[PDB]
RNA sequence: GUGAAGAGGGAAACAACCCAGACCGCCAGCUAAGGUCCCAAAGUCAUGGUUAAGUGGGAAACGAUGUGGGAAGGCCCAGACAGCCAGGAUGUUGGCUUAGAAGCAGCCAUCAUUUAAAGAAAGCGUAAUAGCUCACUGGUCGAGUCGGCCUGCGCGGAAGAU
RNA sequence: GAUGUCGGCUCAUCACAUCCUGGGGCUGAAGUAGGUCCCAAGGGUAUGGCUGUUCGCCAUUUAAAGUGGUACGCGAGCUGG
C-alpha cells in the first residue's frame, strides 16, 4: 500500500533496549537517538508490565527529535501468556496448543480496549478471539 | 401460455418444404382426434426461441393460425444435423 | 499405446472404400460433442482425442464414445501396380456428422471439450446436449 | 453513445481562422495551422468550434473525432504553452544547452548537438535535467522521443535519458 | 503500391522495376505508357502513337503545335 | 517468440491484440517481458 | 456425350469441355455459348446493396474489437461502460517457519470488527519493514455498454529458381 | 529412321528456405560471445590427404567455407578415372 521513512513502529521489550540488530539501525537510519529512547523507553516500560512486550511507535521530527507513545502488549503475546504457552501451534486450527477461558479474552479485549476499534465488548473480545483461532489456542466458554 | 402464429401451407414435398425452411418457415403438422390434419408454416426464427424452454414440451400451446384457435402440444420434433436451427415439428392436437 | 478398435476378431477381412451420405444423431450424457463434415477419423486420430481428454483434469463423471473405427484401408510400399493389395495396418473411422462424446458429470462439459478438439481431423461445434429445451 | 466532441472555445488570443480547409490559430504563443482532411467542415460562432463531416460515411464521422481534439489542443497549446522533460541517469551522462543545439553528452566518444526545431527550446536546470517545452504539440513529441532515443534507458540499470515519468524501475534479475 | 516493370535486355537478371510515386525523374512517362497497348498493335497503331505529346507542366511549349489547336 | 501464425494472447495485460493482427501472449506492462510481433 | 472419322463460335493459347453439325454463292437480317472502356464487334446501362483487400485475378488447419445483416441476453438516468477526484481502515507484523518472512520465499488458516468500501491481500519492491500500484466503494460525466448465437463480403496463414 | 551415363575441368546463370558481412524483436540477453525469429540476394562464400567418386572423414585455414534450380547447367567445349 505504502511504506516511508518517519514515524517508525517497533514491538520492544518492556525493560529492555539499545542492542543493534533488535533496535539501533531500525529507527537509526530515520536520525533518531538510540541512546535518548533506549532510557527513555525503559524509564515508563518500569511502571508499565516489565517482562511483557510492548509495541511502541517513534516518530521522529525535522528537528530528529522525537516522542513515542506506547500501547498494550500484541494479542497474541496476551494470548500466548494467558494460555501459559510459549509458543503458537505452527499449523493453528489443525493441532492445538492452548486454550484460554471466554472470560480471559474478555479480560485481554480489556487490556487492548485502547488500541482496539470495537464499539462494544463483544466486538473486542471477538477481535482477540480472531488471533487465537490463528495461534492454535482454544477458547472455553 | 405460449403463442406460436402461424398458417397452413400452400404445397408439400421436396421442392415446397425445402423453401419455407429457406426463409425461416419450417413447415409442421397438425394431429389427434377427428379433426383432418393440419399442415402449417410457422416461423422458424421464432419458434426455436420459444422451444428454448423446458415449459414447450409438457403444457399445452396456442398456435395462432388464420385466426382460430387450437390449444396443442409438441410431439415430435425434427431438427437440423449440425446447425443449431429447426425443422419439421410435430403437434399433438388435444 | 491405445486402439478403440483392431479388438475384432481376424476373419471377414478387408476391403471397398466408398464415399459418404448424411450423418446420425445419439445421446447418452449431459454434454456432447459433435462434428460437422466428412473426414478420416483413424483409430489414432480418435485415440488420441479422447485420450487427451483427462488431459491432467479430472477423472470426474466418465467420457463416452459413439465412434468406432472400420479398418479395411489398405496401403502399399515402395512397390508396383496392383500386384496384390498389400496389408493395410492403418485406421479410419469414416465418420458424416454423427454425436461422439458424451459426459457424465457435468463439471467443465463444453470446456473440456475444446481443450481437446485439434487432434480431429474434422470441425466439430461446442454442441449442447440431450434436450428437450436448449440454451441460450 | 459515450464518446464524441463537441466543446472548443475561444478566449482572449484565441484568433482561429478557416479557409475553406485551412485552420489558422494565434495567441500568447505562436502561430498554428493544420489544414484537416477534406469533407471537414470547421467554424466558429463566437466560442464553440466545431469539425465538419460532409456526411455519416464510416471513415467520415469518425475522422471528426480526431479532428475535434487536434485543433482543439491547437488552442490549449497557444494559450498555456507546452512542456515535457525527460532526465538522464548514469555516471558521465550530461546536460547542456546553448540555444539551440542541446549538446548532449550521453556514453559515446564524443557528445552530439540535437538542434530541435523551431516553436520549442529546452533549458537544462542542471547537468542531469532538460525541459522542453514549445507550442505545437507535435514537434514537441517527436523530439521527446528523438531525444531520449539518443539511448534508451537498458532494464539492467536504467540508465539512458528517460522520460521523467517513465515507471520502468530496472531489470528482470539478470541470469545468463 | 504499382510498378511497372521493363527488364533491360542485358540480363544478369536485373529486370527493372519502379513505382508510381517512384515517378518523379518523368511523369511523362506514364500515361502515354497507359494509353499504350490499347492500341492495334503493330505498325499502324505504332506510328499511332506520337499524336500525345507527353508534356508535363500545364500549357508549356505547346510549340508542339503553339499554331493551332482547340 | 514473434510467432508467424497465431499462438491466441493469454495472460491479461497483454496488448488489446488490435492492430494489424498482432497476437503473440505476453502480457504488456512487463518492463522486460514483451513477446510479441517482431 | 464428344474427338477419332467435325469444320464454325466460346474457354487468352487448348482433338475430348460450353454453343453448335460447314450442298454452293451474298459488302442482307435474328439469335446460341459468351460478351459490350481501349486492344476488340456491342450498355463507361438503369434500380438497389456489398468490398476497399486490386479481393476480383491460386492454396488448408487455425487466428482476428475488419466490416454488412438478423435474432436473443448481462449490467444501467435508484446512473452502467472508459476516464478524472477521493478513500482502501482495526485485532494483526495472523500462527508456524526463519537471521528476517510485517498482505506479497514457503506451509496452515483466510475469521471478525468499522463500514459507503476495505482480500489476513493481485503484482512490483525492501535484508526485513518503509513506499507504489490492484480488488472494492463514494463523488464526478450522463446513455449506452459487454460479449457469444446464425449468416454476407473481406484480412492473416502464403517461400522458387531466363 | 540414336535426346551420349556418373565424377572432374572450363565457364557459368537464377532462386531464397541466408553461410559471412548489413538492420532489427525476444532471450533462461551484465559484458564478450551466443540461442532463436523477422528483414535482407549488394558482394563474398578454402587449400590439401584418402577414394572414380558426388559425398564423406581427416589435416590446416577463413569473415564464411550456404541449400537448391538451370536435360541431377555445361562432351558439334576439354577429360574418359
Ligand atoms: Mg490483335
Ligand atoms: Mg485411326
Ligand atoms: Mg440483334
Ligand atoms: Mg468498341
Ligand atoms: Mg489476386
Ligand atoms: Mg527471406
Ligand atoms: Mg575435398
Ligand atoms: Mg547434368
Ligand atoms: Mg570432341
Ligand atoms: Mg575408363
Amino acid at each position: 500500500a505504502k511504506k516511508v521513512q518517519a514515524y517508525v513502529k517497533l514491538q520492544v521489550a518492556a525493560g529492555m533496549a539499545n542492542p543493534s540488530p533488535p533496535v539501533g539501525p531500525a529507527l537509526g537510519q530515520q536520525g533518531v537517538n538510540i541512546m535518548e529512547f533506549c532510557k527513555a523507553f525503559n524509564a515508563k516500560t518500569d511502571s508499565i508490565e516489565k517482562g511483557l512486550p510492548i509495541p511502541v511507535v517513534i516518530t521522529v521530527y525535522a528537528d530528529r527529535s522525537f516522542t513515542f507513545v506506547t500501547k498494550t502488549p500484541p494479542a497474541a503475546v496476551l494470548l500466548k501468556k494467558a494460555a501459559g504457552i510459549k509458543s503458537g501451534s505452527g499449523k493453528p486450527n489443525k493441532d492445538k496448543v492452548g486454550k484460554i477461558s471466554r472470560a480471559q479474552l474478555q479480560e485481554i479485549a480489556q487490556t487492548k480496549a485502547a488500541d482496539m476499534t470495537g464499539a462494544d465488548i463483544e466486538a473486542m473480545t471477538r477481535s482477540i478471539e480472531g488471533t487465537a483461532r490463528s495461534m492454535g489456542l482454544v477458547v472455553e466458554d | 401460455m405460449f403463442t406460436i402464429n402461424a398458417e397452413v401451407r400452400k404445397e408439400q414435398g421436396k421442392g415446397a418444404s425445402r423453401r419455407l425452411r429457406a426463409a425461416n418457415k419450417f413447415p409442421a403438422i397438425i394431429y389427434g382426434g377427428k379433426e383432418a390434419p393440419l399442415a402449417i408454416e410457422l416461423d422458424h426464427d421464432k419458434v426455436m426461441n420459444m422451444q428454448a424452454k423446458a415449459e414447450f414440451y409438457s403444457e399445452v400451446l396456442t398456435i395462432v393460425v388464420d385466426g382460430k384457435e387450437i390449444k396443442v402440444k409438441a410431439q415430435d420434433v425434427q431438427r437440423h444435423p449440425y446447425k443449431p436451427k429447426l425443422q419439421h415439428i410435430d403437434f399433438v392436437r388435444a | 499405446m491405445l486402439q478403440p478398435k483392431r479388438t475384432k476378431f481376424r476373419k471377414m477381412h478387408k476391403g471397398r472404400n466408398r464415399g459418404l451420405a448424411q450423418g446420425t444423431d445419439v445421446s447418452f450424457g449431459s454434454f456432447g460433442l459433435k462434428a460437422v463434415g466428412r473426414g478420416r477419423l483413424t483409430a489414432r486420430q480418435i485415440e488420441a482425442a479422447r485420450r487427451a481428454m483427462t488431459r491432467a483434469v479430472k477423472r470426474q463423471g466418465k467420457i463416452w464414445i459413439r465412434v468406432f473405427p472400420d479398418k479395411p484401408i489398405t496401403e502399399k510400399p515402395l512397390a508396383v501396380r496392383m500386384g496384390k493389395g498389400k496389408g493395410n495396418v492403418e485406421y479410419w473411422v469414416a465418420l458424416i456428422q454423427p454425436g461422439k462424446v458424451l459426459y457424465e458429470m457435468d463439471g467443465v462439459p463444453e470446456e473440456l471439450a475444446r481443450e481437446a478438439f485439434k487432434l480431429a481431423a474434422a470441425k466439430l461445434p461446442i454442441k449442447t446436449t440431450f434436450v428437450t429445451k436448449t440454451v441460450m | 453513445s459515450r464518446v464524441a466532441k463537441a466543446p472548443v472555445v475561444v478566449p482572449a488570443g484565441v484568433d482561429v481562422k478557416i479557409n475553406g480547409q485551412v485552420i489558422t490559430i494565434k495567441g500568447k504563443n505562436g502561430e498554428l495551422t493544420r489544414t484537416l482532411n477534406d469533407a471537414v467542415e470547421v467554424k466558429h460562432a463566437d466560442n464553440t468550434l466545431t469539425f465538419g463531416p460532409r456526411d455519416g460515411y464510416a471513415d467520415g464521422w469518425a475522422q471528426a473525432g480526431t479532428a475535434r481534439a487536434l485543433l482543439n489542443s491547437m488552442v490549449i497549446g497557444v494559450t498555456e504553452g507546452f512542456t515535457k522533460k525527460l532526465q538522464l541517469v548514469g555516471v558521465g551522462y550530461r546536460a547542456a544547452v546553448k540555444g539551440n543545439v542541446i549538446n548532449l553528452s550521453l556514453g559515446f566518444s564524443h557528445p552530439v548537438d540535437h538542434q530541435l526545431p523551431a516553436g520549442i527550446t529546452a533549458e537544462c536546470p542542471t547537468q542531469t535535467e532538460i525541459v522542453l517545452k514549445g507550442a505545437d504539440k507535435q514537434v514537441i513529441g517527436q523530439v521527446a522521443a528523438d531525444l531520449r532515443a539518443y539511448r534508451r534507458p537498458e532494464p539492467y540499470k536504467g540508465k539512458g535519458v528517460r522520460y521523467a515519468d517513465e515507471v520502468v524501475r530496472t531489470k528482470e534479475a539478470k541470469k545468463k | 503500391d504499382k510498378v511497372y516493370y521493363h527488364h533491360t535486355g542485358h540480363i544478369g537478371g536485373i529486370k527493372q522495376a519502379t513505382f508510381e510515386e517512384m515517378i518523379a525523374r518523368r511523369p511523362e512517362r506514364v500515361i502515354e505508357i497507359a494509353v499504350k497497348g490499347m492500341l492495334p498493335k503493330g505498325p499502324l497503331g505504332r506510328a499511332m502513337f506520337r499524336k500525345l505529346k507527353v508534356y508535363a507542366g500545364n500549357e508549356h511549349n505547346h510549340a508542339a503545335q503553339q499554331p493551332q489547336v482547340l | 517468440m514473434k510467432v508467424r501464425a497465431s499462438v491466441k494472447k493469454l495472460c491479461r495485460n497483454c496488448k488489446i491484440v488490435k492492430r494489424d493482427g498482432v497476437i503473440r501472449v505476453i502480457c504488456s506492462a512487463e518492463p522486460k517481458h514483451k513477446q510479441r510481433q517482431g
